[PDB]
């Protein structure tokens, strides 16, 4: 090398620097990655859901999450209630077959429309 | 002076004789601008476009840049998000060219006629480069500063204003305007004037062409001159472009014994067997019934120069003869004008066991010791002047290099060589050629093959490739270094040929003066070719010359000679693969090579 | 549409972790040589046969690949791949200038999508059906210059198909007999061990139709001549007994995943196990006795999977590719290991290194049985890659 | 002055490998535990063989301890809605997403809708049902995913299987918040029938000062990198967006980022797809033809030991781009066999030895016409020496001479080979050859 | 036709823009939307009347310090969309569709600098254009073709920054650094040739590329006619109007008086002057001019944004016209003006990044 | 002279060290800071 090699044409064009800027705003305000999700995580948010009635007193709580990428809605305890109203899942145990929908650069299938199979 | 004021009253004598010229010429092309656009402007009428939507941003827009646009006056400052358009690989700078594969010599007219764009910022601080520049040449510019130029009758007013005392006269109109500068073209123009014509598109002698209509009989060497002064004996192409024409015609001998004209009947139309014009050709070794017209007597004029022998084929040739009439009409040329010598020689003793061994060995002791001390080598520049054969006059002598075939020395001349002797693919240093840096010429090597399948391409015999054209293939592409490079698509073995760096061949000063911009435009192609020509690549060459220079390159560029022409080779270094830029030294002046050329691609590895 | 501005994007993308992969290939691989053809191949098999040269540190390899011509004439290629057969073989590391040669080049009629050889003799390869019929080809008689006037002239064609299939296996046990899949929803039995008439045409010998949808894949048992699994895109793959004089009633009736199945393989040093992959983006393998019971599947891809691999130098080591760009190698001997979560986050504990060095569905791969690991990829970006893990994870 | 120029050169590298880290974490290119320098992850030696007949029996056994869920028909009875009327349910059935399915498909079937009460008061109660057909098997089902149930007055989902087709419900009363459009809800029941310190350089004249924390998790890929040289190896390997230094701080180390200043292999497609017009780039619909290299990185690595000290490529193929010389357009591939875009003949030159004849003054048409076409001819095929030229006239009167005669030049043309054998170029004999193919 | 304006503009990136160009294939009714160019950004705008300017989305090519020169309309024939050509100094030709906000196409080629285009007022598919080094390209947008080059030394010599057609689009007049003025005839019949071949051209229908010529020889050429630097050409009929830093705009035809504008062959290089105008402060290079479509009335800026406006008829050039407008706030230099389809509008480009509108009163 | 003088053209004429926070301060500049640490990371 030297001093003065020509930098190649980078094939990340300045569009596509816009796309990763505008994704990075809204989930640093929808998610908080940095803060809420320590960086390698994303949270999910429960909401009030239906509450069924077993034999005994307590009622079997039923929470889904705001995100609601993968994950199914699964009834739990009464303890659930003020204890799961926030919960992080890092993403590397969110599903590994229907966890794309929270972003499709996240992955996406390149050929798309196959003409072949 | 009032020379230009004479000039300017009489150009406006003309331009009013010349006011109702222009107001009709002006009508008469208003009319074709309104009958022109009003079809233009119905052929818009006559289809819809889609107009364009009103300013909208898409959601990306929080994460894009956004633009706003002021105004001056009390306008609201409207604002509108950009749009990223996606980018493309830009190609390095190149400037355009005329691709040939030869050389193309360039008039070296002090003119700039340009003044190249600078920086426009250095200028301020020092502005000093464009007066060095134009003081080259002289310190002038295209046009100068005169600020004048009128027409023909303007120009000659102007000397009317003193022409009663002329050449004073002219000397001030020549000073009026730049166009003609001297008062001496004056008398030239003058004498064309009151001929009221000119040489003319045509031989002067009031013949348009010799085979045209106007077929008048002219002697042989007027019939020719116009022919033989544009005929290039070097590059053997009318009007060479690399080549001056001034030289000798073509008086030279002829092997005259190849027209025998062997006895044979040539019918009832034959100068010959005819008694009376049989024995009158053999002392020259009844008057025709047709009068030959010019146009016959002219061709042969140039004809009995060429055949003097036989008769059968000079009749064959011109349409307006016979050769029953030839006899007739030789008689008569030989009453009316006179023979020719044909001059010719025979030399009997010569010997060539060892006598090829001698002047080989003669001519390296010049080589080596005689032309190592010169410090220069002369452009090839062959002798034809009889005033020192083989002498110290010679400019084949004085520029040491060899009397060859395109010298007019002698047939026999010492100072030339037999060619390559060795058939070993004439690159090893067997081979004199090789020996003599200079590629073998084909007439002469008989040995190597260069004349030998002249249809192919791909001769054994190395060190002729320039002569055959056979360059390899060659691909340009960007190259990492700097700027474009040359790419080769096929691998190359030691010493294989790689094409030449063609460009054109020009004197040392105007290739000097080139270079004072190629420094400062910092994209130079001028390394020297020999003591009087430098390549100019930047207005014609080939790929060649995007081919860079590194400290470790590649290839190498010896400067080397080709039939009596000096051509710039490139040769490689080392054995190169495909895909790999070419580079070969320059053999460039350390302090200038590391301002220039300075960009290293490989670094201390080890 | 939205899709060709992501599309974009993602391309960007994807050049980003091609560039980061290949940084870190020397920490991650002891073999990375990746190589571009001319076009695309659809079919990655190594040949068994490996010439091994003296002295030199690299040993000579073949390898069968098939050229999709998308605008001239498509070829059928056979592509020889030198490697570093020393321990101590470190330009590269061995011959600088022929480590890709395309020697054995020969016209076919159509593309090739799923080429493969023959066991008892590989100078014999069915270039699968991109047409009605399966086409035969012995590269021995073939010219290597491709020869422009036409086809190659097959030396066997076979009848049978209607549409396009993409499944192909030669019969381990019996010479000259062959299974392939189709869109019209059949398998079709072949006797080439004898074609002694004329007419260089051999029908199906027994039409095979038990699914109610795309058949895309079948395959023989190794220690089994008449056993042979065949997999369907109607989420149901069936084992097929012959001899048994019927078309529809498998000799097993079993299911296959809950979506589309596409491959089916089985491991060379057993009796009993069976694997397939499927469209579900899951690789699970089965039984040949404990058919309804479910052992275990594979989730590591996250796109469909049609290809299937049972690396022949061991018996506990699987590999599948697919669409997700990705190639997975599978260790059994690991299922359902306890690991710690810093394991367990990168991926589970049977799945071993997730090959990465593609820009394109690989298309088809496979493991020469000769060096001990040792497997090509290849990809419609017609990028030609053979890849070795580092020793660390298998010591 | 401002340093927003700093940040827009290191916000490039940044979000990128910043998004990278969700799509290498949702798919990994590679297992990080896979690697050589992170290879303290994957504590699981290989040192078992694992015979094929012990996972069928466990297998098996498990399947004999599983089989937890059980069922038989599921009901439903209906109590009523509660707002601050008929009622319409439906019954789904999912399959999985198939090839030529864009996502899993959903299938409703009609069941028999019904009365509701419209938001009944406390103490109102004082009917509605709606059961389910055994329709579950095994063979049927096998291709379905978990089944929903649709609820519409206003409409609500919910599903009855588990993750594991286990029953996620039970026979007793629901309280539902219904989603309109405390709050809407409706009431029915159910039925069964160590510190390290970060720098950025570039302009080093000023910058602005960084801290680090969380040390062995990258800022970038949030990677935790157990050990020290493996952390800064990892950063060299997947981040060449940077250029780190080691420094040994005081209380402990210290690594110093700056912008890559070549950072090359940008692109490594196809090359001929880099200029092309959006739209026909990156199509791939079908296959695309690149010219064939070859690339190699690894062959034999010499796998060192993790050494602190060490902190302080072989290609053969055409690769890059090729371009027109004459034009400086992009070359196909395809093309690429035969052009080669240079031969003896220019065009220019072929009009300009016609314009430089002709414009001289002292001569005529009558004779620049032959001057013209033999320049045109020897130049057209490139003669250099004599005995090429003696056939040059010849191969000049070849290709003209049907031309010649019905132009009648003869005369003019002659005085080519006058100055031919003037320079003793064209022999005797040669002269007359050049006349009969003349006529 | 007296012009009188308020209003100005000024683009908040401050370099210097480089030219603007109206969309005069609107049709009748259509907003007054032209082009400007400079600093790396095409932006578009819209006018309606009573001063109001309307900004468009501006097309910024951000990845690197690329400089705009060029704009130049056209219609696409297949879909009728208004398409714009935009080239800068990076030697690269770009074409955005406004319609859906995106480009379509680019163009690489030019060795050198790219100075203003021109498309063809026949075919909306030809585009010609400039370069810094010494060559002129011409292409075919519907088939994406490059086209024959006048770009050999028997052209310009010089960099090369004016070209345009004539009103029937038949030859095209060029000038350069040189002082050069040269002719090319795209009525001869080898281009309309190359033209129909660049139109049946596809990529994929022939592994041979598009065989394009090199056009080296012009049918004219001539220097004396200005001293300087001449740095823009325009067609008047059979004349031609070009400008030079000797602070005159010229007029002059090939061959002579009686000479035929079609039979001049090369050979000749008789020049006739029947035109000049006057002005002040034409020092700086680059001061273009243009005329409106009718070709009545022209303009040319000034350095301190002085508008020389002259009304063309048969009358004579001494005395043609007089008439000056200038705005007290315009100082800025001024390099290229521009109208609309008819002469109500008159839009000029300056340095300081400002857009200045004068309305016609008529 | 006048017309060999060189074209010119033209005329004459938050500050205190930041932790990986300060990476959060660069990928979303704008649009809320997501953390107080951003606020001291400019
Ligand atoms: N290795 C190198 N690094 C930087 N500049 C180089 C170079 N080799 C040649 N040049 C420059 O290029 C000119 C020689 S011609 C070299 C190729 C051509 N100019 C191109 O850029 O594509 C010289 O003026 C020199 O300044």
């Amino acid at each position: 090398r030297r001093r003065s090699l020509p930098r190649p044409h980078d094939f990340f064009d300045a569009q596509t620097l816009d796309a990763i800027r505008h994704r990075a705003i809204c989930f640093n305000l929808s998610a908080h990655i940095e803060s809420l999700g320590k960086g390698h995580s994303v949270v999910f948010h429960s909401t009030v859901i239906a509450k069924r009635k077993e034999d005994s007193g307590k009622i079997k709580l039923l929470l889904h999450w705001m995100p609601e990428d993968i994950l199914p809605d699964v009834w739990v305890n009464e303890s659930e209630r003020h204890q799961l109203k926030t919960k992080v899942v890092h993403l590397s145990k969110l599903p590994k077959d229907t966890a794309l929908l929270l972003d499709p650069n996240i992955y996406r299938t390149m050929p798309q429309k196959r003409l072949k199979r | 002076k009032r020379v230009k004021s004479e000039y300017m009253r009489l150009r406006q004598l003309k331009r009013f004789r010349r006011a109702d010229e222009v107001k009709s010429m002006f009508s008469s092309n208003r009319q074709k601008i309104l009958e022109r656009t009003e079809i233009l402007n119905q052929e818009w009428k006559q289809r819809r476009i889609q107009p364009v939507h009103i300013l909208t941003s898409v959601s990306s827009l929080r994460g894009t840049r956004e633009c706003s646009v002021t105004s001056d006056l009390d306008f609201p400052t409207q604002v509108i998000p950009l749009k990223t358009l996606n980018a493309v690989a830009s190609v390095p700078i190149m400037y355009s060219w005329s691709p040939l594969q030869q050389n193309f010599m360039v008039e070296d007219e002090t003119v700039l006629h340009n003044i190249p764009y600078m920086g426009d910022e250095v200028l301020d601080q020092d502005g000093t480069f464009i007066e060095e520049l134009i003081k080259n040449y002289d310190g002038k510019v295209h046009g100068d500063r005169e600020c004048g130029f009128i027409n023909d009758e303007i120009f000659v007013e102007l000397v009317n204003a003193l022409g009663q005392y002329s050449d004073k006269i002219f000397e001030a109109i020549s000073s009026m305007f730049p166009d003609k500068g001297t008062a001496e073209e004056l008398k030239e123009k003058y004498k064309e004037l009151t001929e009221q014509q000119l040489p003319g598109a045509l031989p002067p002698e009031c013949t348009p062409n010799i085979d045209g209509p106007n077929a008048k009989s002219v002697q042989r060497e007027q019939s020719l001159h116009s022919f033989h002064t544009l005929f290039c004996r070097r590059c053997f192409k009318y009007d060479c472009f690399l080549h001056p024409f001034h030289a000798t015609p073509n008086t030279y001998k002829r092997k005259n014994t190849e027209t025998a004209l062997d006895n044979k009947p040539c019918g009832p139309q034959c100068y010959q067997h005819l008694e009376g014009a049989k024995e009158f050709a053999a002392a020259l070794t009844p008057p025709e019934n047709v009068e030959w017209s010019g146009a016959e007597a002219s061709m042969f004029r140039v004809l009995i120069g060429t055949y003097y022998d036989n008769f059968c084929a000079i009749a064959r040739l011109i349409g307006t003869k016979t050769c029953r009439q030839v006899y007739e009409f030789r008689v008569k040329e030989s009453s009316i004008i006179a023979p020719a010598p044909a001059e010719d020689v025979d030399t009997p003793p010569r010997k060539k066991k060892r006598k090829h061994r001698l002047w080989a060995a003669h001519c390296r002791k010049i080589q080596l010791k005689k032309d190592g001390s010169s410090n220069h080598v002369y452009n090839y520049q062959p002798c034809d002047h009889p005033r020192q054969p083989c002498d110290s006059s010679c400019p084949c002598v004085i520029a040491q290099n060899f009397c060859e075939k395109f010298c007019q020395c002698s047939s026999e001349c010492q100072n030339r060589f037999p060619g390559c002797r060795c058939k070993a693919q004439c690159n090893t240093k067997q081979c004199p050629c090789y020996l003599a840096v200079r590629e073998c010429d084909p007439d002469l090597c008989l040995t190597c093959g260069a004349a030998d399948h002249w249809d192919s391409k791909n001769v054994s015999c190395k060190n002729c490739s320039i002569q055959r054209g056979s360059k390899k293939h060659l691909l340009l592409a960007p190259s990492d270094v700097a700027g474009w490079g040359i790419f080769i698509k096929d691998p190359v073995q030691k010493n294989e040929f790689i094409s030449e760096y063609c460009g054109e061949i020009i004197s040392q000063d105007e290739a000097d003066r080139r270079g004072k911009v190629y420094d400062k435009y910092m994209c130079s192609f001028l390394f020297n070719l020999n003591n009087d020509f430098v390549v100019d690549a930047t207005r014609k060459g080939n790929k060649i010359r995007f081919a860079n220079h590194s400290v470790n390159p590649n290839c190498y560029a010896k400067v080397m000679m080709v039939n009596g022409d000096h051509r710039i080779g490139i040769f490689a270094k080392r054995a190169i693969q495909t895909g790999e830029e070419l580079f070969f030294d320059y053999r460039y002046s350390q302090a200038d090579a590391l301002k220039y050329v300075g960009i290293e691609r490989e670094m201390e590895i080890p | 549409k939205e899709a060709a501005f992501d599309d974009a994007v993602e391309e960007r993308v994807i050049n980003e972790e091609y560039k980061i992969w290949k940084k870190n290939t020397p920490f991650l691989y002891d073999l990375v040589m990746t190589h571009a053809l001319e076009w695309p191949s659809l079919t990655a098999q190594w040949l068994p046969d490996v010439t091994r040269p003296e002295g030199k540190d690299f040993s000579i390899h073949r390898l069968v690949l098939g050229t999709h011509t998308s605008d001239e004439q498509n070829h059928l290629v056979i592509a020889s791949v030198q490697l570093p057969n020393d321990d101590a073989q470190f330009g590269g590391f061995g011959s600088v200038s022929g480590k890709i040669e395309i020697e054995i080049k020969i016209n076919h009629e159509g593309e090739v999508n799923r080429a493969r050889y023959m066991p008892q003799n590989p100078c014999i390869i069915a270039t699968k059906t991109p047409s009605s019929d399966v086409l035969v080809f012995d590269y021995t008689k073939h010219p290597s210059k491709p020869d422009p006037s036409g086809e190659c002239n097959p030396d066997l064609r076979l009848r049978g198909h209607q549409k396009e299939g993409y499944g192909l296996s030669w019969n381990p046990n019996l010479s000259g007999h062959l299974l392939s899949a189709s869109d019209d929803h059949t398998i079709c039995l072949w006797d080439i061990s004898a074609v002694p008439k004329e007419g260089k045409v051999v029908d199906a010998k027994t039409i095979f139709t038990g699914h109610t949808a795309v058949v895309e894949d079948v395959s023989w048992h190794l220690l089994h001549e008449s056993l042979f699994g065949s997999v369907a895109d109607d989420q149901k793959l069936m084992i097929w007994d012959t001899r048994s004089n019927n078309t529809s009633k498998p000799s097993h009736s079993v299911d296959a995943h809950t979506a589309e199945v596409n491959c089916l393989s089985f491991n060379p040093y057993s009796e009993f196990i069976l694997a397939t992959g499927s469209a579900d983006k899951t690789v699970a393998l089965w039984d040949l006795r404990n058919l309804k019971l479910k052992l275990h599947s594979f989730e590591s891809h996250k796109d469909e999977i049609f290809q299937v691999q049972w690396s022949p130098h061991n018996e506990t080591i699987l590999a599948s590719s697919g669409t997700d760009r990705r190639l997975n190698v599978w260790d059994l001997s690991k299922i359902g290991e306890e690991q710690s979560p810093e394991d367990a986050e990168d991926g589970p504990p049977e799945l071993l290194f997730i090959h990465g060095g593609h820009t394109a569905k690989i298309s088809d791969f496979s493991w020469n049985p000769n060096e001990p690991w040792v497997i090509c990829s290849v990809s419609e970006d017609n990028i030609m890659q053979v890849w070795q893990m580092a020793e660390n994870i298998y010591n | 002055a401002d340093h927003e120029l700093f940040l827009q050169a290191f916000e490039k590298p940044t979000q990128i490998y910043r998004f990278l880290r969700t799509r290498n974490l949702i798919a990994p290119i590679f297992l990080h535990r896979t690697l050589t320098y992170m290879s303290h992850r994957n504590s699981r030696t290989n040192i078992k063989r694992k015979t094929f007949k012990v996972d069928d029996m466990l297998s098996k056994v498990e399947k004999m301890k599983g089989e937890q869920e059980s069922h038989s028909h599921l009901q439903l009875t209906f109590t009523g809605f509660f707002h601050k009327v008929t009622l319409e349910v439906l019954l789904v059935k999912v399959c999985h997403k198939k090839r030529k399915d864009v996502s899993c498909p959903i299938r409703q079937v009609p069941t028999g809708k019904k009365q509701v009460p419209l938001n009944p008061d406390l103490n109102q109660t004082k009917p509605s049902l709606a059961v389910s057909s055994n329709e579950f098997e095994p063979s049927n089902s096998h291709m379905v995913k978990s089944y929903s149930l649709l609820f519409r007055v206003f409409v609500a989902q919910m599903t009855v299987f588990d993750k594991n087709r286990r029953l996620q419900l039970l026979d007793g009363e629901y309280e539902v918040a219904m989603q309109e459009m405390q709050g809407p809800t409706l009431q029915f029941t159910l039925r069964w029938t160590l510190r390290i310190f970060y720098q950025f350089l570039y302009n080093n004249n000023t910058r602005q000062q960084t801290e680090a924390r969380d040390d062995l998790h990258c800022p970038w890929c949030t990677l935790n990198c157990r050990k020290l040289y493996s952390l800064l190896k990892h950063l060299k390997l997947c981040h060449s967006r940077f250029i780190f230094n080691y420094v040994y701080h005081p209380k402990g180390a210290r690594i110093d980022v700056s912008i890559n200043e070549c950072y090359d292999g940008s692109y490594a497609g196809n090359p001929q797809d880099i200029h092309r017009q959006p739209g026909f780039a990156f199509s791939r619909n079908g296959p695309v033809k690149r010219t064939p290299i070859t690339h190699i990185l690894v062959c034999r690595p010499k796998r060192t030991k993790a050494s602190m000290s060490e902190f302080l490529t072989y290609s053969s193929g055409h690769n890059r781009l090729y371009f027109h010389s004459d034009t400086c357009l992009p070359l196909r591939p395809q093309e690429m066999e035969v052009d080669s875009e240079d031969e003896k003949d220019p065009e220019w030159l072929r009009e300009k030895t016609i314009t430089q004849i002709e414009e001289f003054s002292d001569v005529n048409e009558g004779e620049k016409e032959v001057m013209k076409l033999w320049n045109l001819h020897v130049m057209k095929h490139g003669f250099i020496a004599d005995n090429q030229m003696n056939h040059a006239c010849m191969l000049f009167v070849e290709n003209y001479g049907q031309k010649i005669i019905k132009k009648n030049l003869c005369r003019n043309f002659m005085l080519h080979l006058v100055s031919m054998h003037d320079f003793n170029l064209i022999s005797i004999m040669s002269i007359d050859k050049a006349v009969t193919k003349l006529r | 036709y007296s012009f009188k304006c308020v209003n100005s503009l000024k683009e908040d990136h401050n370099q210097p823009l480089f030219g603007v160009q109206f969309n005069w294939h609107s049709k009748e009714g259509d907003p007054l939307v032209f082009a400007t160019v400079g600093s790396n950004r095409v932006t578009l705008y819209e006018c309606h009347s009573q001063g109001e300017i309307r900004l468009l989305q501006s097309y910024v090519d951000a990845d690197a310090d690329e400089n705009f020169y060029t704009c130049a309309w056209t219609y696409d024939s297949n879909t009728s969309h208004p398409l714009l050509a935009v080239a800068g100094s990076r030697g690269i030709i770009r074409i955005i569709n406004p319609i859906t906000m995106q480009c379509i196409k680019h163009y690489v080629g030019h060795g050198n600098a790219i100075n203003e285009l021109k498309f063809h007022p026949r075919d909306p598919n030809l585009l010609l254009s400039v370069s810094k080094d010494h060559a002129l390209r011409l292409w075919n947008i519907q088939t994406d073709t490059l086209v024959a080059i006048f770009g050999g030394v028997e052209g310009h010599r010089d960099e090369v920054l004016s070209a345009d057609y004539d009103l029937l689009g038949e030859k095209i007049m060029s000038c350069g650094m040189d002082h050069s003025l040269k002719l090319w005839r795209i009525n001869s019949k080898r281009m309309m040739n190359a033209i129909k071949e660049s139109y049946d051209y596809n990529p994929n229908k022939t592994n041979r590329p598009f065989i394009s010529q090199k056009i080296h020889f012009p049918d004219f050429s001539t220097r004396d006619i200005h001293r300087n630097y001449v740095d823009c050409v325009r067609w008047l009929g059979d004349l031609i109007l070009s400008k030079s830093c000797e602070n005159a705009i010229v007029c002059w035809k090939p061959g002579k008086m009686e000479d035929d504008i079609d039979k001049i062959k090369p050979s000749e290089s008789n020049v006739t002057i029947l035109g000049r105008f006057d002005y002040s402060q034409c020092d700086i290079w680059y001061m273009r001019f243009s005329m409106d479509f009718w070709q009545k009335m022209l303009a040319l800026g000034n350095q301190v944004g002085k508008l020389y406006v002259w009304d063309l008829e048969v009358e004579d050039p001494h005395k043609a016209k007089c008439t000056t407008l200038t705005h007290h706030k315009c100082g800025a230099a001024i390099r290229q003006t521009s109208f609309s389809r008819d002469s109500s509008i008159l839009i000029a480009v300056c340095d300081d990044a400002s857009i200045w509108r004068w309305d016609r009163l008529r | 002279r006048p017309r060999l003088q060189a074209q010119r053209k033209f005329a004459q004429s938050p500050p205190p060290a930041t932790q990986i926070s300060d990476l959060s301060k660069r990928k979303p500049k704008t649009e809320d800071f997501l953390t107080f640490l951003c606020l001291r990371g400019s």
